[PDB]
């Protein structure tokens, strides 16, 4: 059944498990036509699909070249989704394919219970936890591979970079959902958290810069003064 | 016309035959029903006073042979029988008539409910369903499951309906995902019309008796099986004419026969609101959405 706060660490077990989320998956800017209508003009997506014990992230570029001639996209999006994770599995070795695969909108499982009839020894999941995983369009290097992109296209991430030497995959996963989460609530704020000392790079095979543990506490206390922030700022308190 | 006799009545015990019912009091000197439609198939029910768990019956065609009712005081239930020996049968008959011991069948002329309830349901294939080939009448009850009930537990008392599931390989062709889970038409005509049934007379004649066997004897897994068939033709959008214009006609004297009271149980509000309301055939059951929008306008 359900992922919710009392079964979270199932996540860090050793059951290969994936989280998938379809939230950029189908994406549009919307703008006046010279008769004052207003129209659509979808821009490149991505599925996020990503191994939460091992970091292990799956971006699978959508073209927009997928959508044309297309009607009912929303709710073609589901279902392209659901089409490329299977391909996925299919792809992988069977030592390597998922026990668990864990949706972050229910209006996935149907897609993908169908999509993975083949694999009735796979578990399809929702869950009741509201992960902010649509914020990884803030994540600059991902951002740009899919906004570039000019065919179909995976490409493959480790989105925890090298925390995983230092730190459980359980602190990892809290780090990650932390910094997405500020990301979320107020982008431009969280990244001139991240990024206002020079001296902090990121290095060409990471997505997050080098900090030290102790600069990590510290980033770590000021996302979560501004999630707290904004949370006033917005409900006034 | 046919008869059903009874040897007798030794249980207070209320007594459907068809959509027909009466009580019977603790030996009361009753033989039977007479004056049954040949023609159709039948059903005679039970309820016993004491127990009104367990109702149960026999499905049953007068042409297929001479059968009557005989309680067993060790199994505690009125069985169905056939008599062998027809000179035997008649002279019985004959003098429960006689003596006016039965109740005669109480067809009104102007009635065709049964036909419309029955008209594409056959003998032969119901002893398909429930599995007993040495009796030419079929047992079912309250409490009896489907096959495919067993398999999400004996299975020589199982109504095996015909297996139906949308999320399932049999319904979906790989490539063709969504195409056939939001438009289920090539399972509907050519999986289980073409292949199983092998005509739409086939699949009414299962609807029917699915919604037969849930109402007489509030089986669940037939009305499943009834809300199953329903959803299929109404999630496909490429029906023959004649066949959405005939389950208009079913679905009526169903929805019209249906007991008011009951109507919290036997009906699925979801089905029924995307049935009449989001499928594509949200616009050709005409009559049936008159009727359930005067009779159950709460369910909607
Ligand atoms: C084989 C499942 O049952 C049927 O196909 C059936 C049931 C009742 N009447 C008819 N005509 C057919």
């Amino acid at each position: 059944g359900a992922m919710n706060s009392s079964n979270y660490a199932e996540l860090f077990n050793n059951d290969i498990k994936l989280f998938v989320d379809d939230t950029n998956v189908y994406r549009v800017t919307v703008h006046k036509t010279f008769e004052g209508n207003v129209a659509t003009k979808a821009i490149n997506g991505c599925i996020f699909t990503l191994n939460p014990k091992t970091g292990h992230l799956f971006l699978k570029i959508i073209h927009t070249s997928v959508w044309a001639g297309q009607k009912r996209l929303s709710q073609l999006a589901k279902w392209k989704t659901a089409e490329e994770v299977s391909a996925l599995v299919r792809s992988l070795p069977k030592e390597e394919q998922p026990k668990q695969i864990i949706v972050t909108r229910k209006a996935m499982l149907d897609p993908l219970e169908v999509h993975m009839l083949d694999f009735p020894n796979i578990a399809i999941r929702p869950t009741e936890l509201r992960l902010p995983f649509s914020a990884a369009m803030s994540i600059d290097k991902l951002s740009d591979v899919v906004m570039k992109a000019t065919e179909p296209q995976m490409v493959l991430f480790n989105i925890y970079d090298d925390w995983l030497d230092r730190i459980s995959s359980y602190t990892a996963f809290s780090r990650l959902t932390l910094l997405l989460r500020a990301l979320k609530t107020n982008e431009e704020s969280a990244k001139m958290i991240l990024l206002s000392d020079p001296t902090i790079t990121i290095k060409s095979y990471h997505l997050w810069p080098s900090f030290t543990d102790e600069q990590w506490i510290t980033i770590e206390s000021q996302m979560r003064d501004l999630i707290l922030t904004e949370y006033g700022r917005k409900y006034n308190v | 016309m046919n008869t059903v006799p009874f040897t007798s009545a030794p249980i207070e015990v209320t007594i459907g035959i068809d959509q027909y019912s009466f009580n019977v009091k603790e030996n009361q000197p009753f033989h039977g029903i007479k004056d049954i439609p040949i023609g159709h198939v039948h059903v005679i029910h039970f309820q016993h006073a004491d127990n009104s768990s367990m109702r149960y019956g026999y499905w049953f065609d007068c042409r297929m042979g001479n059968f009557y009712i005989q309680y067993d005081p060790k199994d505690g239930l009125y069985k169905m029988m056939e008599e062998r020996d027809g000179a035997k049968f008649e002279n019985i008959v004959h003098n429960f008539k006689e003596r006016q011991m039965m109740v005669s069948y109480p067809k009104i002329d102007e009635d065709d409910t049964w036909y419309n309830l029955t008209e594409f349901v056959q003998m032969d294939k119901i002893r398909k369903i429930v599995r007993k080939d040495e009796n030419q009448f079929s047992y079912v009850d309250s409490s009896m499951t489907t096959v495919q009930e067993n398999e999400l537990s004996d299975p020589a008392h199982s109504l095996n309906y015909t297996v139906i599931n949308f999320k399932s390989r049999e319904a979906i062709r790989p490539g063709h995902e969504m195409e056939d889970f939001l438009d289920k038409s090539y399972y509907l005509n050519t999986v289980m019309l073409q292949g199983i049934f092998k005509n739409s007379s086939n699949y009414f004649g299962e609807l029917q008796f699915a919604f037969l066997n849930a109402m007489f004897f509030g089986n669940y897994g037939s009305s499943l099986q009834w809300h199953a068939m329903i959803e299929l033709i109404c999630s496909s959008a490429t029906v023959p004419k004649h066949m959405l214009d005939k389950l208009d006609e079913i679905l009526y004297y169903q929805i019209k026969t249906l007991p008011e009271q009951y109507s919290d149980i036997l009906l699925n509000e979801r089905v029924w609101n995307i049935c009449l309301y989001s499928s594509f055939q949200k616009n050709s059951l005409h009559n049936t959405e008159k009727i359930m929008e005067n009779k159950y306008p709460e369910l909607l």
